[PDB]
């Protein structure tokens, strides 16, 4: 009479059916990978890599497929924006079909390993009872894991046999799948240095092999064997749950903060690029350099790439989103069509005014136009009676350099107020919202959703470590206690 | 706003008619449920940081508080000369609340009785 | 200093509530609880302080060159205060309204001149003193009291303006505002 | 030639939290 929450304990003491259920979970995961890839390819728009990349459309597995080398498709389109001459069998559709067929094969193998559960391999040769030599199993599977880690690091990513991984410029303007040379110096521990990824996966992998050869040759000591409850599968479950939630915390942190393994051309910008003005400073530095060359403001701003300006927009901030604001970023805000340009606000005196940008914390932010010396010179007041820094009172005009509105100046207060309100969000873009019926509230980029999901899983699996490990240590008393 | 403000009527003693001012139902400083309004207000649907366009021109910044006019007719029924007081019936037609210009006004007809004292 | 020692069983420094301040050519007393402020609504503002609690309570000193030889050259004090009509803010609203009580048609703000006068000084200097009450359609803090003290010396007009909410004015900000107005002394 | 002082004075009004302002702030 097992309660509904204990049913899957039936395979605790059955190695064969444990293999079967683990095969079934593996088959389900592979099937989900294939199906998700197929759905994403079906609903993906590859026409415009600029202003409409993958992270704008809510793609979740496309970033990873592109990160590890798969770029082309059988539909004739490349994620980089070129033409697919010969995508080969390793296109997105190829990966989806492969993971799907693997899921089916694992389903069949699960059926078999379930029917023929009573294999003599799982019998203890001496006693004849069913038993698993957990130290030796860990040694074998760790040796395999280390071998695979070294192989992936040395051949893949380095491009010796594999294709490499996604490497981009610091500002995410020109990124592509490239081979990576390992970084053997201290800079190999720079999180944003790509060269660490091969070298690590090499060196660590090597250690794994050696570690395997130890945990496969040397039997654990009796004191350690009974202390760590080696020989109980639930102890292994507790330790594995702990390790996996540790890894989940690490990956969530490394994606929220960004690293060489989570490029912004695949997951979108981080919130710390908006907070610290990572792109705004670069744009203004390029503009200033062009001006120092003698160019006018219009030419200097026309020289700015549209993708770089698009990164400098608060709508792409992963932290400007909602828990139930579902779907693609294009579903909340319209599909980007073009860059309006750069708005320069100037009072009737000629003093240049800058619009205070919305911080990541604020859902709504009042519009303030600030002097170069940090002195508020204009605003859109909430109380139009006896206002002091009104747009009409100060006489603010907005001139657009570059983009769609190039060399266009607006002086009517309504248009100036509208454009200042738009510019408080960063660079101003035109959005087509009729196509997807965008409501008008920002969604979160795929890196935000990934971080949220895997952080919640990390917490729940910390509770899993606690529970399954308590059950491990207190196995004798978890069938009941004999009073004191 | 049932009002008779500045009713400048003319006509005979049996029945005199005229027009009167009908102020906006809501003052300029009145804030809509989302903070929009004339004078003190937002002039923008800040709850949609990507929707402030011409599809919502009537609701945003078109808080038109323009006063309207209404028509009234008064008939004198009884007069007390010694007291100097008069009373009678009145009929008035005035527009409804326009909700600061959001939707068209509806015609309201109001009949009733009126009283007053002379000098 | 690091080895100065505490003030156990000591005595306070000052409890008057006002602290001195020396300007370019003027002396003033500011409330202790009022903090210095950075914003300059008028480019000629040379000093500004603001209340810590209610930012409506503030004051600023404006020093700008004047062609008039003396403050009397502006004319009558009422004419002078009519000259500086922009200090009371600007009505950005431009809609036809008649549904606001106590205000003229199409107006949402109104300034009432409670009184004007002329003051003296230890050197015989003449100061134009003004008290205004500005009300708005929303009635923010039940109106605002404005105290203005203006003088002309060495070709420059010095104008101190103190603003206090009526809600704050009723419950004891009048003392601080009047102290600020009284302490304003120019060479 | 870029005027770093003007660059910082441009970033500060739009965003005071910019890494341009905070870097070598005590030097200013
Ligand atoms: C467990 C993890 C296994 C990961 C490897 C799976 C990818 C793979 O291996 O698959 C990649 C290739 C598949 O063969 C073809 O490989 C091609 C690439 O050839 C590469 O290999 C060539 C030499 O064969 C060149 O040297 C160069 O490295 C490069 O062109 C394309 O990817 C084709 O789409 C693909 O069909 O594996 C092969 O070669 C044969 C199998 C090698 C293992
Ligand atoms: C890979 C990790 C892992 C593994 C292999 C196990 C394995 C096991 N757990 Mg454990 N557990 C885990 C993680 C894990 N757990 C975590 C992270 C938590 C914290 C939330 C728990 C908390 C927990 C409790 C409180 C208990 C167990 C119990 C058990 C045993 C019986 C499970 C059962 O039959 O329930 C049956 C499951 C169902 C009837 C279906 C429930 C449906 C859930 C609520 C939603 C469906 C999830 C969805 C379909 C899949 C998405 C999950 C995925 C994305 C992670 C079993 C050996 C029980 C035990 O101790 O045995 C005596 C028990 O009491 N677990
Ligand atoms: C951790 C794994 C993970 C992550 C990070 C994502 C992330 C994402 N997915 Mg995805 N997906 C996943 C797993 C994941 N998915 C799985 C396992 C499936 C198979 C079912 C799908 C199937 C799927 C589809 C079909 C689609 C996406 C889409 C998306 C993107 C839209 C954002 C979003 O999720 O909306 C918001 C997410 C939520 C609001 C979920 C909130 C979680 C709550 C708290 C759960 C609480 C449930 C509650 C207890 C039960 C009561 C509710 C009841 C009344 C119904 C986004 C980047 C969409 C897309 O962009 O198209 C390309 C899309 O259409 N996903
Ligand atoms: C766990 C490590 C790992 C991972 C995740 C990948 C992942 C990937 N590799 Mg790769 N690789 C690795 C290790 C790894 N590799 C190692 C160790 C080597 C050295 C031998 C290589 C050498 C290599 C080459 C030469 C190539 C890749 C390529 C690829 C990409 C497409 C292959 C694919 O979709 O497979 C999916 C396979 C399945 C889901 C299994 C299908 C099961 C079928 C049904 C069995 C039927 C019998 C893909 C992103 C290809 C590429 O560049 O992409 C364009 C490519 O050419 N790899
Ligand atoms: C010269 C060889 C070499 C090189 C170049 C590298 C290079 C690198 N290693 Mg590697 N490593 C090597 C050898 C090498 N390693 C060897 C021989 C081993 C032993 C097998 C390892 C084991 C190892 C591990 C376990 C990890 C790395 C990681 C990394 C990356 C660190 C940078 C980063 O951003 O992650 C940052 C990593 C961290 C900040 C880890 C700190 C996590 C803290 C301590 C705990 C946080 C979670 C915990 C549960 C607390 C709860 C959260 C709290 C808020 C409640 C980096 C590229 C890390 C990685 O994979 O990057 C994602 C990683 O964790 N290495
Ligand atoms: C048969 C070989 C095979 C191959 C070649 C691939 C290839 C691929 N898979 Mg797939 N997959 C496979 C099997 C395979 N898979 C199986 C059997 C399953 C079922 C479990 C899945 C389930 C699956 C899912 C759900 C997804 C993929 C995805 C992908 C794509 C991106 C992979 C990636 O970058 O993730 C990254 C890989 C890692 C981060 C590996 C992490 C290694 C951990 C951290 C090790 C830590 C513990 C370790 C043991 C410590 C050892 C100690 C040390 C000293 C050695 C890629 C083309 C993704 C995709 O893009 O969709 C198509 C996707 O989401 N796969
Ligand atoms: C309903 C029955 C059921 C199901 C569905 C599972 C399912 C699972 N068990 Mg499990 N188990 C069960 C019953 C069950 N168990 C019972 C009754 C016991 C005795 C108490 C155990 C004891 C047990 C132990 C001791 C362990 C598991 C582990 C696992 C996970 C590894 C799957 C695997 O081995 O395939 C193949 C493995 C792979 C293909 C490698 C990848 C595995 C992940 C889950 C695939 C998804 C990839 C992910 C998205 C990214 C990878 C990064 C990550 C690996 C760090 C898996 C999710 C292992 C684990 O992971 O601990 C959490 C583990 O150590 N189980
Ligand atoms: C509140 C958190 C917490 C709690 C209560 C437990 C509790 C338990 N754990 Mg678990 N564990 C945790 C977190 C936790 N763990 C974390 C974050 C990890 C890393 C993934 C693990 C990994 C882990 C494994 C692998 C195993 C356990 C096991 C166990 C059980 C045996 C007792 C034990 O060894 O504990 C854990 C011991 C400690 C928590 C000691 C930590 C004290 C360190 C040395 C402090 C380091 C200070 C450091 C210098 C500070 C500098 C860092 C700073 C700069 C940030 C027990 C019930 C064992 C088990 O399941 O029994 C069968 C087992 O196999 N744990
Ligand atoms: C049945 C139960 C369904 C529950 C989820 C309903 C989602 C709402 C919806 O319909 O949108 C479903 C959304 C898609 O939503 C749709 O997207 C479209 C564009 O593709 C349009 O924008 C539509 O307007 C939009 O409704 O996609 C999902 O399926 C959500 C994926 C679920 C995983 C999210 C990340 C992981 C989050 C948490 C992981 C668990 C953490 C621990 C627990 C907490
Ligand atoms: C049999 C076989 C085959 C195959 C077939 C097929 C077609 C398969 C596929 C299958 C599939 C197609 C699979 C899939 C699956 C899926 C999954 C497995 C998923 C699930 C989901 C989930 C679990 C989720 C949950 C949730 C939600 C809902 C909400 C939020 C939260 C979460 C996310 C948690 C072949 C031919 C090879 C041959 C051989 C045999």
């Amino acid at each position: 009479g097992l309660p509904w929450y204990r049913v899957h304990t039936v395979v605790i003491n059955d190695p064969g059916r444990l293999i079967s259920v683990h095969l079934m979970h593996t088959a389900l995961v592979a099937g989900w990978a294939g199906a998700m890839t197929l759905f994403e390819i079906a609903v993906f728009d590859p026409s415009d890599p600029v202003l409409n990349p993958m992270w704008r459309q809510g793609m979740f597995v496309l970033p990873f497929l592109t990160r590890l080398g798969v770029t082309q498709s059988w539909g004739g389109w490349t994620i980089s924006g070129e033409t697919s001459s010969n995508p080969g069998i390793w296109s997105y559709e190829g990966a989806a079909a492969s993971h799907i067929v693997l899921s089916g094969l694992l389903f069949l193998a699960s059926v078999w390993h379930w029917v023929y559960w009573d294999l003599e391999l799982f019998r203890d040769p001496r006693t004849g009872k069913t038993a698993l030599d957990l130290p030796k199993i860990f040694g074998i599977h760790l040796f395999l894991a280390g071998l695979l880690c070294f192989g992936f690091g040395a051949f893949h990513v380095t491009g010796v046999f594999g294709p490499g991984i996604w490497v981009s410029d610091p500002y995410g303007l020109t990124g592509s799948v490239q081979p990576v040379a390992p970084s053997w110096g201290a800079e190999g521990f720079d999180p944003y240095n790509p060269g660490g990824v091969p070298a690590h996966h090499i060196a660590a992998g090597i250690l794994g092999v050696l570690a395997g050869l130890f945990h496969l040759c040397v039997r654990p000591s009796i004191r350690l064997y009974f202390g760590l409850s080696m020989g109980s599968i639930e102890s292994v479950l507790s330790s594995s749950i702990a390790a996996v939630f540790w890894a989940a915390f690490v990956v969530a942190g490394t994606m929220w903060y960004g690293s060489a393994a989570t490029p912004i051309e695949l997951f979108g910008p981080t919130r710390y690029q908006w907070d610290q003005g990572f792109f705004q400073q670069e744009i203004q530095k390029r503009v200033a350099q062009s001006t120092s060359e003698g160019l006018s403001v219009s030419e200097a701003w026309a020289k700015i790439p549209e993708k770089l300006a698009f990164y400098d927009y608060i709508g792409n901030n992963p932290a400007k989103g909602g828990l139930f604001r579902t779907g693609a970023m294009n579903s909340g805000d319209g599909i980007a069509v073009g860059w309006l340009g750069h708005a320069s606000f100037k009072d009737q005196e000629g003093r240049e005014l800058f619009v205070r940008r919305m911080p990541t914390f604020f859902e709504t932010f009042p519009v303030v136009l600030i002097d170069k010396d940090g002195v508020v010179r204009a605003d859109v007041p909430f109380r139009k009676a006896e206002s002091k820094y009104s747009i009409e009172q100060v006489g603010v005009s907005v001139t657009f350099y570059g983009g769609e509105l190039n060399g266009l100046t607006f002086t009517d207060p309504s248009t100036v107020k509208k454009y200042a309100r738009k510019a408080q969000l960063g660079e101003i873009f035109e959005f087509d919202r009729s196509t997807l019926q965008s409501d008008g509230v920002f969604r979160s980029s795929p890196r935000g959703w990934f971080t949220f999901g895997h952080l919640s899983f990390a917490l729940l699996f910390f509770f899993g470590h606690i529970w399954h490990g308590s059950r491990t240590i207190f196995r004798d008393v978890f069938a009941g206690i004999d009073e004191d | 706003l049932f009002t008779i403000k500045e009713f400048d009527g003319k006509g005979t003693l049996d029945s005199f008619s005229g027009d009167f001012l009908v102020p906006s139902y809501r003052g300029s400083t009145f804030l809509d449920p989302k903070g929009r309004g004339g004078a003190t207000g937002y002039d923008n649907a800040i709850a949609l940081p990507a929707k402030a366009d011409a599809d919502e021109i009537q609701r945003l910044n078109n808080k038109s508080y323009t006063p309207g006019k209404g028509s009234a007719v008064f008939s004198v029924a009884k007069v007390d000369t010694e007291t100097g007081e008069i009373a009678g019936v009145f009929e008035s037609i005035q527009p409804s609340d326009t909700e600061m210009g959001a939707h068209p006004a509806k015609d309201i007809k109001i009949t009733g009785l009126w009283y007053g004292q002379l000098t | 200093a690091y080895g100065e020692g505490a003030n156990v069983f000591g005595r306070v420094t000052n409890k008057s509530g006002f602290v001195p301040y020396a300007g370019d050519s003027f002396a003033l007393l500011l409330p202790s609880k009022w903090n210095p402020s950075d914003q300059k609504e008028v480019e000629s503002i040379v000093l500004r302080y603001e209340d810590n609690f209610d930012a409506v309570n503030n004051l600023y000193v404006v020093e700008d060159k004047s062609d008039k030889s003396s403050i009397e050259a502006y004319g009558t004090p009422e004419e002078f205060i009519s000259q500086f009509g922009y200090l009371l803010g600007k009505q950005a609203w431009a809609g036809q309204t008649v549904s606001e009580g106590g205000f003229d048609a199409n107006r949402v703000s109104n300034a009432a001149l409670l009184g004007v006068a002329t003051e003296k000084d230890k050197k015989g200097k003449t100061y134009y003193k003004f008290e205004i009450l500005t009300r708005t359609a929303d009635g923010n803090e039940g109106g605002r009291h404005q105290l203005v003290k203006a003088t002309v010396s060495n070709g420059k007009l010095y104008l101190l303006k103190v603003q206090a909410g009526d809600k704050r004015w009723f419950k004891g900000t009048d003392k601080e505002c009047l102290g600020v107005l009284d302490s304003f002394t120019v060479v | 030639r870029v005027r770093t002082v003007l660059d910082m004075d441009r970033k500060d009004p739009a965003k005071e939290e910019t890494v341009k302002e905070l870097r070598k702030d005590i030097n200013n």
